[PDB]
């Protein structure tokens, strides 16, 4: 659902995994 | 013929200048929404606020029973939740 | 380009003197402006009638 | 063709424009 | 020409410039340029037959429209 | 601090209501935003903005534009003050003699002075039943003193 | 038949793709400006022309964001005819001649959009393309225009296909705006670095500070000055034109009205 | 702020290609960056 | 003696007083 998917952000997304 | 002044102030500049001023101030009023909407996404985009309403309602319950010592203690929790944004993230997690 | 400055004069002679001869001048211009580039290189000596 | 579902949607989302969510 | 004269004068060609010439396959056409020349000539003729004291901005119009014709004839 | 807990609670409630309604009526993942909803809210906002700038101007102009109440000389008081010591010649008239010029009468005056542009302009610009007729009385009886 | 062929080749065709919306909008902004300036029945006419410029700009934004060549064709046709018919409703001029001229430029650039096509990448603010100083100043100026920023946001939201609501659309717009302004400043500091520990340049300080002080002076003192200046002007000679001495004597019939006028 | 403008521009790119599922997902990143000040510090570090 | 370098500085810094940086 839109609600749950826009409120799913966590710290793992911002880990520096080869962000080019 | 006679000309009845239906202006009051001055159609040419008095009312005109007032109109401009109003527009500008209404401008700022409307900007007041779409300018700093991003400075609150930390107090308004909380996934699950159930744990915070429990805290708030416990303060209310403890004021009805007049055990005001615990009012001070539960207020301390409320202010620390809102003093550290990272703990808000933890406490407002969707599931756990 | 003299062939063409004459065409300008042809037009303006009509314009200035408002008459029936003037309408004719206007027409002479209109024509030799359309059918004109043809006879600018074909009337050079070949029958400038 | 504004449906009632659309009508509540509209209202709630203007409320979100002012108030939170 | 539509900024110096009005009504039936112009308001036919400017409309056609915006709706036919500029809204076309690459180069306008041949019929556009022909109709432009024709309309300008007709306008000149009828203004000469009298509007009174007619102005001639249609001179510079007709002559520019015949200059372009020469440019596109040479290709 | 009381106001702090009230603000927190208010905001938290509003969020909770929204969360609850999203659980009650979930919105599919990636489902546009419904053309109609957009058109409605957006339209209202635009119209509100129109009424900030244009509507006041409209109202203002509408009210101010209304101007023009016929004012005709009730009487034609021609006092031909003559004698330096004792000014007299006060033979004059009033409304009965004064004739509010009709539409036809106005046309006459305008046409009389039509050659002169500004002369006709004056008459024509003044509304019909505006130009009044100065039929000043000339008869005396009033001897002088 | 021929008309159908023209329209087919204006829609299907095989042409390129350009984005001349920026310039079309700029033409319409100039038009708006000169109509606003041209307030000089006339107020009503200028107010209708205002509503018009505005409505047409909104429709243009719609067709641009929805990438409609057919819609732009229709709009162009209608607008050309309507603006040319408004030349007949002159009854309420250099201002109008200029308005016609700039609208002609808009019609020329609009015609170009239709005969070229709409490019795939249409999103992205014009003044956020480069990260210099001019872009910075222009963007900030756009944000200073009373309602342009908010209108742009709401309008775009309504046309662009999004999953988010207005609140959230406005969030991403605010974030982007702020982030751009920061980026421009960061870029300019990399381009022109300032030595470590180099005062702040006496002149720079004097300028900004001075302006602020003068602005504050004009908040308090200047109004007082203006007010006093206007109000002080008082005094227009008023002399009795005539001396009407009516020595009302007789209780029953008051007389003795021998009196004088201006000559005396 | 380079990493944040990339996020913002990716939302824009994903709306032009009409893959609106990823719009919701990239919006989630934006809001978490702005919900935790410490992650903003990490993401906005000068070098890495 | 306002130089052009100073002039841009002034302008940009007043912009920073209002807008960010
Ligand atoms: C290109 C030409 C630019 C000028 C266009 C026409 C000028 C119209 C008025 C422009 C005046 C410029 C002054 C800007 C002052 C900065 C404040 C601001 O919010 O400026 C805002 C834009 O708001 C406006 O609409 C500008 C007008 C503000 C009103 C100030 C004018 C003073 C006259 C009225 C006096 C009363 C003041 C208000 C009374 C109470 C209001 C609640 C810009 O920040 P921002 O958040 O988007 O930033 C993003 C990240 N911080
Ligand atoms: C559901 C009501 C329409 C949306 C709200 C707009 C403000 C009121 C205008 C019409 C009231 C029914
Ligand atoms: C009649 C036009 C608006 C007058 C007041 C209505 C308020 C609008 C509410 C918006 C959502 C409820
Ligand atoms: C006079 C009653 C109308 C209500 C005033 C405005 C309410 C809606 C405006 C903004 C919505 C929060
Ligand atoms: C937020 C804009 C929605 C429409 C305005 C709500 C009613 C407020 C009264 C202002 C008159 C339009
Ligand atoms: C001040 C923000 C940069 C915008 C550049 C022009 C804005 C107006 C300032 C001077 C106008 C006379
Ligand atoms: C921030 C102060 C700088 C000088 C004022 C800028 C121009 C605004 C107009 C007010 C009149 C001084
Ligand atoms: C570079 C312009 C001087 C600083 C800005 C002050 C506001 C304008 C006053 C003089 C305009 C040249
Ligand atoms: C003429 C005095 C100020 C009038 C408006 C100028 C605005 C000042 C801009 C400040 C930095 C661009
Ligand atoms: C009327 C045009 C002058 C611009 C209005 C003020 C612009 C500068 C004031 C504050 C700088 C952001």
């Amino acid at each position: 659902d839109h609600a749950t998917v826009i409120h799913s952000g966590d710290y793992f997304l911002f880990e520096s995994d080869s962000e080019e | 013929k006679v000309s009845p002044p239906s202006l009051g102030f001055l159609a040419g500049y008095g009312i005109m200048g007032l109109y401009v001023s109003i527009v500008l101030v209404i401008g700022k009023f409307v900007r007041g929404f779409f300018s700093e909407i991003s400075h609150s996404i930390m107090f308004e985009e909380l996934p699950c606020v159930d744990r915070i309403l429990k805290l708030c309602q416990d303060i209310f319950l403890v004021r009805e029973t007049r055990e005001l010592e615990l009012e001070e203690e539960l207020y301390a929790k409320l202010i620390f939740l809102y003093r550290s944004p990272e703990t808000m993230i933890k406490w407002t997690r969707e599931k756990e | 380009y003299l062939f063409w400055l004459v065409l300008v004069v042809v037009f303006v002679t009509g314009a200035t003197r408002i008459s029936i001869f003037g309408l004719g001048y206007l027409l002479a211009c209109f024509y030799l402006l359309l059918f004109g580039t043809a006879l600018l290189q074909r009337d050079t000596r070949a029958r400038l009638v | 063709c504004c449906e009632s579902s659309d009508c509540l949607e509209i209202c709630m989302e203007c409320c979100g424009i002012c108030f939170p969510s | 020409n539509h900024m110096v004269t009005a009504s039936a004068g112009s308001l036919v060609l400017p409309v056609l410039v915006f709706l036919w010439a500029m809204l076309s396959i690459p180069r306008p056409s041949k019929r556009f340029w022909m109709t432009a020349i024709v309309f300008t000539e007709i306008a000149v003729v009828v203004k000469y037959l009298f509007t009174d004291g007619y102005i001639k901005y249609d001179l510079v119009q007709l002559m520019a429209l015949f200059f372009h014709r020469s440019q596109l004839l040479c290709y | 601090s009381w106001m702090c807990v009230e603000d927190i609670y208010a905001n938290i409630f509003i969020i909770k209501c929204s969360r609850e309604t999203e659980k009650k009526y979930p919105q599919p993942k990636g489902q546009k935003k419904k053309k109609i909803v957009k058109y409605g809210m957006g339209g209202l906002i635009i119209l509100f903005l129109i009424a900030i700038i244009w509507f006041p101007l409209l109202f203002m102009s509408l009210v101010r534009s209304v101007v023009g109440v016929v004012n005709q000389p009730i009487d034609v008081t021609v006092t031909l003050k003559l004698g330096g010591y004792e000014p007299l010649f006060t033979m004059s008239a009033q409304q009965p003699s004064i004739i509010p010029f009709t539409a036809q009468a106005y046309e006459e005056l305008s046409r009389q002075f039509d050659p002169q542009p500004l002369a006709m302009q004056f008459i024509s610009q003044y509304s019909p039943e505006d130009i009044v007729t100065a039929q000043i009385e000339g008869s005396s009886g009033a001897l002088w003193r | 038949p021929l008309r159908r062929f023209f329209h087919d080749i204006l829609h299907t065709k095989y042409r390129a793709a350009t984005d001349v919306y920026a310039l079309m909008f700029l033409a319409d902004v100039v038009d708006f400006i000169i109509i606003i300036f041209g307030f000089w029945q006339v107020p009503e006419a200028f107010l209708v022309m205002l509503l018009i410029q505005f409505s047409t700009m909104v429709v243009d934004r719609a067709l641009y964001l929805r990438k409609t060549v057919l819609g732009k064709l229709a709009f162009q046709v209608a607008l050309v005819l309507a603006i040319h018919l408004w030349m007949f409703f002159i009854l309420p001029n250099v201002v109008a001649q200029l308005w016609y001229f700039v609208k002609c430029i808009y019609f020329a650039l609009s015609a170009y959009q239709i005969r070229c096509g709409y490019p795939t990448r249409i999103l992205g603010n014009f003044l956020t393309k480069k990260y210099n100083h001019l872009n910075l100043f222009l963007f900030q100026g756009f944000r200073l225009v009373p309602f342009l920023v908010e209108l742009r946001a709401v309008m775009d939201w309504v046309w662009t296909d999004t999953t988010l609501s207005l609140s959230s659309w406005m969030c991403v717009e605010d974030i982007y705006a702020n982030i751009f302004i920061i980026k421009c400043s960061r870029e300019t500091e990399k381009k022109y670095p300032q030595p470590k520990g180099q005062k702040k340049k006496k002149i720079v300080k004097y300028g900004m500070g001075g302006l602020i002080i003068l602005f504050l002076i004009a908040i308090i003192w200047f109004p007082l000055l203006f007010m006093s200046l206007v109000r002080s002007v008082v005094g227009v000679v008023n002399q009795p034109i005539d001396v009407t001495v009516t020595l009302k004597l007789g209780g029953y019939e008051p007389l003795f009205t021998m009196s004088a006028q201006q000559p005396s």
